[PDB]
């Protein structure tokens, strides 16, 4: 909304500190054509130096949803939303994310009526195997780029009010600031759900002359 | 005593493109002296092919030539082509929707509803039929 | 207006056996590449 606050100037505020006046404080009519402008640069800070990577980043290299195959995107989900030390997810609503992406994989390369192969969410506590089968049943999956509709039916359900934000940035669009700001508290106590446990990532709410 | 998930096919319309074979099949099918014989530059390939007809596109003429009926991609693509149907990103009576709705209606449509819903009208107004006015000018 | 005309169409297998494995196998590759995008552009295409 605006107001100031005072955190630690770690990597990620700072920048948050560079956007906030070199993107958020452009007019509307500007702020597409100047993310588009930056898309590289913009995505390459993301994945160094913030809590909420871009998304479409296949073992390191940059791309977009458009371009990621259906298991690269269950991949990275895996990736940035399963705790291996934990073994565990980190919160089930995250679960419930990537069981829908599934089903939704499975009835996109089916033929025909057929039972699910995640029949309970709770089989994804050993994601890999899920993933596994999930694709073993549905090989063309591994080698075709998300069909135009999944690629909005994953943005929306980025967009669902009912469930912890996504701990990434999936698109560049009117609502970056929203994406990159949104529910950025939580992962100072939660190392364990950043993506190196990088402190460097993190906003930590912190006085300056308390500090001393 | 007090108190399965079926999942529906969803239509993945492909460009069918041909398939290529290993290099040891492909081989075996023609000569071997022919490798390095032929002036590449004087042998035409077609790379690609379209139509616009009676039966829609080349996709789905060819279906109905040779299986005489649509698949769920070729009537998904009929419909869209006839204007049955068109995609819809984003609210639709306050929840968000991301799919298919019906074109003068917009009611949401699933894939697997696209043949009982609309087949009968796309075969009806397709291919050799009555000469139709409104499509001549009167 | 006696117009006749005759054209044969040969199966593109055949083109194959006239070049070297490794300029086939690049082919190959490339091809791939290029029909995912083709996927990509072909159904956004359709629903826009």
């Amino acid at each position: 909304m605006g107001e100031p606050i005072h955190k630690i100037a770690t990597r990620g505020v700072m920048l948050w500190k560079e956007f906030d006046e070199t993107i958020f404080n452009l007019p509307k009519n500007k702020l597409v054509p100047t993310l588009e402008a930056k898309r590289d640069y913009i995505i390459s800070r993301l994945n160094a130096d913030f809590q909420k990577p871009w998304f479409a980043t296949v073992n390191g290299q940059a791309r977009d949803l458009a371009t990621m195959t259906y298991e690269e995107v269950a991949k990275r989900l895996v990736e940035l939303m399963f705790i291996r030390s934990t073994n565990s997810w980190f919160d089930v609503t995250w679960r419930t994310f990537t069981g829908d992406f599934l089903r939704r994989v499975e009835e996109r390369f089916t033929k025909s009526k057929t039972l699910s192969l995640i029949q309970s969410y709770s089989l994804l506590d050993k994601p890999d195997e899920a993933i596994e089968k999930v694709f073993n049943a549905y090989p063309a999956a591994r080698e075709q780029f998300l069909n135009a509709q999944d690629i909005d039916h994953f943005l929306s359900m980025c967009q669902n009010p009912m469930q912890k934000p996504v701990p990434f940035v999936p698109v560049l669009d009117r609502r970056f600031e929203i994406f990159f700001k949104k529910d950025s508290l939580w992962q100072s106590e939660h190392l364990e759900a950043v993506v190196d446990q990088d402190v460097q990532r993190t906003c930590i709410l912190h006085g300056p002359v308390a500090a001393q | 005593n007090g108190n399965q998930v079926e999942i529906q096919p969803r239509a993945n319309i492909q460009l069918d493109f041909p398939e290529l074979k290993p290099y040891k099949q492909v081989k075996q099918i023609a000569p071997a002296e022919l490798e390095g014989l032929l002036d590449l530059e004087r042998v035409i390939v077609v790379t690609g092919f379209a139509e616009v007809g009676p039966w829609g596109s080349a996709r789905t003429r060819w279906e109905m030539e040779a299986f005489g009926e649509f698949s769920l991609e070729g009537c998904v693509e009929m419909a869209w082509i006839m204007g049955f149907i068109s995609y819809h990103n984003g609210n639709l009576k306050g929840r968000p929707y991301t799919g298919w709705v019906d074109s003068k209606t917009k009611e949401p449509v699933d894939d697997k509803d696209v043949k009982a819903k609309y087949e009968t009208s796309i075969l009806e107004h397709s291919g050799i039929r009555l000469i139709e006015p409104e499509l001549f000018n009167g | 207006g006696q117009k006749g005309g005759q054209a044969i169409v040969v199966h593109p297998d055949y083109l194959y056996g006239a070049i070297t494995e490794d300029r086939y196998n690049e082919y190959v590759a490339k091809v791939s590449a290029r029909e995912k995008s083709a996927y990509k552009f072909f159904h956004n295409g359709m629903i826009y």
